[PDB]
């Protein structure tokens, strides 16, 4: 739509700034965290490069 | 007008907003490609 | 109904759309990890493609 | 009864509305838990089509 | 009345309601046909 | 009793189709739940039709 | 009246009230018939 | 009592009126609970008519 | 009094609560004599 | 004595009446919870009639 | 007096809350007969 | 004392009725309950008159 | 005094109170009586 | 001494036959069940007279 | 004074809590007599 | 009305929203096309 | 000190009569529970005199 | 002072405090000499 | 020091008198306490005199 | 100064505090020279 | 953007750099500590360089 | 605008920002090549 | 340095006693219960002098 | 930057000093603890130099 | 800096003082904490000297 | 200053703290003393 | 500005902060060099 | 300033408090050297 910027006379650009950006950093620690609770995606527990520990 | 903003101030900030959002998305495009060329998922 | 444009008169359309991007957000967020706590649709542990780990 | 248009001289319709949209919403997902807990109805975890893990 | 409504609005928001409930309805008549041709449970 | 009619001049018509409608839900969830509980009336792990998982 | 309710709008609404609620013990019943015919639990 | 009705004069028939349906109400599903809880009354689970699961 | 009813309100609504309570409890009575047949407890 | 009547210009005839119903159906129903978790005074638990069940 | 109420309410309300008592205890009394003849605990 | 009638003129003579009839009301029932809490004493679980259950 | 009550309305009031006292008590004894009579405790 | 009488210009007697009172009432309960709890104390427990259960 | 009482009303309310005082010390002596008679703990 | 909106606002607004969402869905539908490519569910 | 009286332009008598009376108390109720908590000194378990139970 | 009491107030009070805590403090030691008596600690 | 009695123009003679008993009675109590929780110093348990129980 | 009291106000308390506080120690002291006789710790 | 300085006169800069510092802070501290719970990132506990105690 | 600055104070504010990023930004890229020529993790 | 004193006006002298007596008080008692949860130094559980009990 | 001091008319020179003073000291006692909880760094209970317990 | 006493037209120095004195004692606490809780420099455990007990 | 206290009295009052401090210092050295010839701990 | 303080005494401020830090991390470089030569942990 | 101080005030402060934490850290430092004598710790 054309007219999409429309809507920020009806959600505050500030307040929607930092829930976006809030919002985006508990999704990227989280996404973190799912990929670090795994065993074929944890990439410092994998062996890989070859371990010296 | 219900957030105070001008209209010319609403397409400004959409204007911007959404270059900083492809900028954003194109940064993480790059890193998902990185990624699944270091370890693909599906 | 032609007349479905006047539910804005109703419902405030910013409280709406608040609730509609929380919701769907809380949503996917709850599918994915309904998916991911199978083992069939766990893309993350299904081991394909294949393990390296 | 032809004159059940009344009710919204008595009750809010947007109170009604909201109150409607969210109860549907929970008995939705509430009966899709409902499915998923058991073995007959959970669609993700019955082995059909075929499993690949 | 006691909403503030008009006996004309209230008329009108009961027209458009029952016909967004019947859309609903007909919606889900549709999905349970589908889920009872998938796995009939009774 | 024919003046039946008069108890809406004591019991608010509003809150009453409210309670009634809150309470009439909660009822048949409970309903609903109580015969999931049991294994005679438990429609879904019934093995009626003959089950496929 | 303590509720604010002319005796006119009393009745109509016990009216309406009580055709509602037959409605709605009409389908109830209906279901319980099919569920009697479906499993019956006496 | 001939003159019982004036105790409507002191406690309100009202309040009186949604307390007693509580009431009832409360009791009605207490006493249906205190028969399923037991085995020669829990008609869902007594096994009359013969069972099917 | 207390309770602000006039002493006509007081008797008319004591008629209807009586009547009202003795079509509850010939209901119940049936319910419970339906029960005696079905599992007498005693 | 006579003057019993005068404990009512003492404590209000509404207040103990509600004091008094409440008082007496929190005592009945105690009792009869007693009765039940006895058995010898269990009558749904008794045996008595023979059992179906 | 303390409570508000006259010595003549005070009166015909004592003598309606001692024909309400005496009737409850009377239904009581019925019943722990049945009770005492269907199972005495003494 | 034959002035005893003299703390009614500092004890309030409301409240200590509501006091009075409330302790004997919890006398009353500690009382009940400490006997049946015993195996002499427990008129209900003694076994007199002799056993039906 | 610091009740708000006349000394010849606490002297009927501590005539009253002594006499329901009295009549419990005399119940009471009574009862107490039947429980020697079926089981005495010392 | 003979002005002992004088402590009620320093501690209010309402005050003072309100707390005497309770106080009393919670040490009777206290000693009552400190003698049930004892062995040789409890006359309810005792044995004496002889037991019928 | 610092209760608000009289110096006679302190002195005859002092003389009507020793005389209840020591009658209720006379039915105690009388009940722990009689517990010594029952039961004797030292 | 009881928003602040007036009717041109509600209709652009309506349009705009209606637009967005047949987006977002037609994305969805996509994806969702994707998994069952990937792997079917029923 | 022959000027210990002037401790009462200091010190409350009410609210020391007060805290003396309670802390006395509680001081003998501590007293008899830490006696009785004993074997030596429990003069209700001690066997003395010679027990009936 | 800070109290309110008077010299003479508090030389009274403290006379007869004193008086009272000796009283007590002697049927404390009578009742202390009995238990000595009766089974010594030390 | 001489003007060590300038001290009671800084703290209260009244606040500190309390503190100062409530002080050294919590301290009694609590070496009491102490003294009775050894085996060495409980003169309640030390056998001495001879016992009886 | 500080807690209102007068210098000679202050003078006299420290005074009086001072003889209580050497009165108590004194019985303390007594207390554990009986108590080293009884049984000492070190 | 070269008009992303824009950004400021919205967002408050004393508010973005205290929530940016304190942000930064917390994530080293995890990420740091993310590394400590490994075995192969564990720079205390790794070995490297060779053991003394 | 709404946080009170400035055009110009908040263009300085960016540039100050924006270095003071890219300093902290090379500081830790210069830590991350020594974590990886110390134990690469990929 | 000689105008220690000034301190003084700094910080409140009777503020600074109570602080200085109650931290005092805390410390010994911390100290002397240190001391008890040792072997070495529970004079009171050491043996020493000889034992009676 | 050079006109890096005007960050000083942004943040509270005052509260900044408070929060870093803060930090550091939390900082360094959560160091210590890191190493005091490893085995190669905690110096004090190493064995080096020799022990003497 | 020769101009480091400018820090007190900041920052309190009563409030300072005192932070700082409270800090120095937790410090001092803790720091006994941790050299009690080893076996090498607890100086109450060590057995140095000799042991008595 | 902003305690209150004149120079001259927070004079007096370190003096008298310093001496009091001097008093707990050589009481508390003689404790040690004595705590040292007792146990030693180091 | 913001805070109040003056360009001249954010500067001067400015001046004195980085005067303590360079201080500061002085004495850490030295206490860290210790520890290195101490016990290496890389 | 900010305090309410002034600068003399600030500087006879920092003065004092510096020789204040001088002898502190002379103190510090002399119990340190005993640890070290005592029980060596690197
Ligand atoms: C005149 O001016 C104005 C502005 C007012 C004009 C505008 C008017 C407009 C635009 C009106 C718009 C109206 C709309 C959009 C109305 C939409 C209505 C809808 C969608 C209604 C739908 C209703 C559905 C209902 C009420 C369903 C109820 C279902 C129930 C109660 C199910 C109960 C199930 C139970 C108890 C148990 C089930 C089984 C278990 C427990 C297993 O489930 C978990
Ligand atoms: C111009 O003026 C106005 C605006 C006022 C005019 C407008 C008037 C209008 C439009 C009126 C509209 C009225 C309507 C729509 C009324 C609808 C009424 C309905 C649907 C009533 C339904 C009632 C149902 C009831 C009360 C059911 C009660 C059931 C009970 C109490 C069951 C109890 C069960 C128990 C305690 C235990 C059972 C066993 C369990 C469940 C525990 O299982 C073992
Ligand atoms: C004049 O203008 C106006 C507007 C005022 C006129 C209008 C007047 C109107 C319209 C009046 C309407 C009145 C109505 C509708 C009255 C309805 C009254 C009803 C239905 C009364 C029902 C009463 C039922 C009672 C009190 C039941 C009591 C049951 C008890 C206390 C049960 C106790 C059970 C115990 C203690 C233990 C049971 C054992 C268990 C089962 C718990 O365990 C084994
Ligand atoms: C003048 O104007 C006006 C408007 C005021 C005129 C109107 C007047 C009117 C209409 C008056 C109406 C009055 C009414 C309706 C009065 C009703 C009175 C009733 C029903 C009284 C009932 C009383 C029952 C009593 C007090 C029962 C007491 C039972 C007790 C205390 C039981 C205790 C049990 C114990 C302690 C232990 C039991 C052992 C267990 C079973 C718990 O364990 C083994
Ligand atoms: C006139 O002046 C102004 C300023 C107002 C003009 C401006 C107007 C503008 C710019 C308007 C902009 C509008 C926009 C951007 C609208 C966007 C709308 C969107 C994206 C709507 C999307 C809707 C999606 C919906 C409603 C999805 C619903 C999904 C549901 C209810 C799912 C339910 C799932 C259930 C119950 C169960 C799932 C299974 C589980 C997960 C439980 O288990 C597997
Ligand atoms: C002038 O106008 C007026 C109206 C004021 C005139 C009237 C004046 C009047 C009438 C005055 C009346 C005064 C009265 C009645 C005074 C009564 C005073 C009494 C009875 C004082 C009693 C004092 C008792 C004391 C202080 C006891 C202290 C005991 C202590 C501190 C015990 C400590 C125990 C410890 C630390 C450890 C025990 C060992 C444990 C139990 C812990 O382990 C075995
Ligand atoms: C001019 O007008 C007026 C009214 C103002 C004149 C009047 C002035 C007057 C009368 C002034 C009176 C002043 C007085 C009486 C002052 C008394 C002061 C005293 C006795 C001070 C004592 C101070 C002692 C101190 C500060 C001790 C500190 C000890 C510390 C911080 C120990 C720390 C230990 C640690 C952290 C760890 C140790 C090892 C542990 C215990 C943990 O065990 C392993
Ligand atoms: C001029 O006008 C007026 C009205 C003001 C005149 C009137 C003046 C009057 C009447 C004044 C009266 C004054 C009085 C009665 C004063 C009484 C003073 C007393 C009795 C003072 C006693 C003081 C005792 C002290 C401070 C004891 C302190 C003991 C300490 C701090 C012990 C510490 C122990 C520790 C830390 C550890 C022990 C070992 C543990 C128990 C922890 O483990 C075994
Ligand atoms: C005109 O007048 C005035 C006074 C206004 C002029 C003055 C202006 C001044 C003096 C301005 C000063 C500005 C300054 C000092 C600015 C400093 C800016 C800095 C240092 C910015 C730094 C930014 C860094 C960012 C935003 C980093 C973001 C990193 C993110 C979001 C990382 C996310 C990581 C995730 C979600 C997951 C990672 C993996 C985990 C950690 C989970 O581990 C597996
Ligand atoms: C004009 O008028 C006035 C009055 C204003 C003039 C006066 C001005 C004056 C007197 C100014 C005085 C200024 C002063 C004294 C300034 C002092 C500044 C200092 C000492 C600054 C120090 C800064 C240190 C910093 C920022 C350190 C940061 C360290 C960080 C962020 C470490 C992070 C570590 C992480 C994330 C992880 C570590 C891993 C662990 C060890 C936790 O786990 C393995
Ligand atoms: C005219 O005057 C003024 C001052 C107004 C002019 C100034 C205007 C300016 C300077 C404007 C500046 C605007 C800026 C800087 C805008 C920046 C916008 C950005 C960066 C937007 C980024 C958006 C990203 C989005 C929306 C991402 C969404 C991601 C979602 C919703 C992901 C959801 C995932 C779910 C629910 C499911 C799966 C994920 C999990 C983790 C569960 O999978 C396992
Ligand atoms: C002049 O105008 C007016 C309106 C004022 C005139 C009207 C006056 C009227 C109408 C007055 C009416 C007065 C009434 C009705 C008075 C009723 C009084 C009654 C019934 C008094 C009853 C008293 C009973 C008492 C105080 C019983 C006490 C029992 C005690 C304290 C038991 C304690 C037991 C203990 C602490 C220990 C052992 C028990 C256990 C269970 C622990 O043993 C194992
Ligand atoms: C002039 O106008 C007016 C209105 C004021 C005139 C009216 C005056 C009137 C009418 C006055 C009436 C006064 C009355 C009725 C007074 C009654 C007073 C009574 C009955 C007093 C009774 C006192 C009993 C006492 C003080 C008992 C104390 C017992 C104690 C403290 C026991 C403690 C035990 C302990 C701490 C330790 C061992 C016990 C345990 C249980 C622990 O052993 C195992
Ligand atoms: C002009 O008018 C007036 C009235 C203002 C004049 C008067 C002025 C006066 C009288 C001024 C008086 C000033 C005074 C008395 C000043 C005293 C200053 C002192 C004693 C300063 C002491 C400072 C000590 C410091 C700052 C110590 C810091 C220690 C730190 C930060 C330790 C941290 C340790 C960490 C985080 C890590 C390791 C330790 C652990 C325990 C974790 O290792 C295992
Ligand atoms: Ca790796
Ligand atoms: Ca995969
Ligand atoms: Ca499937
Ligand atoms: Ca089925
Ligand atoms: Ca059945
Ligand atoms: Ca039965
Ligand atoms: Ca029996
Ligand atoms: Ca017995
Ligand atoms: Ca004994
Ligand atoms: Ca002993
Ligand atoms: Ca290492
Ligand atoms: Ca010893
Ligand atoms: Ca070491
Ligand atoms: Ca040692």
């Amino acid at each position: 739509s054309p007219d999409l910027w429309k809507i920020w006379l009806l959600i505050d650009p500030r307040r929607v700034l930092i829930a976006v950006f809030a919002f985006l950093t508990i999704l990227g620690l989280a996404i973190h965290m799912i990929l670090l609770s795994t065993t074929e995606f944890n990439w410092l527990e994998d062996g890989i490069p070859a371990a010296k520990v | 007008s219900m957030t105070g903003l001008t209209e010319q101030e609403a397409q400004e900030f959409h204007g911007i907003f959404v270059q900083s959002m492809t900028a954003f998305f194109g940064i993480v495009v790059i890193a998902h490609i990185l990624a699944w060329l270091w370890r693909p998922w599906l």
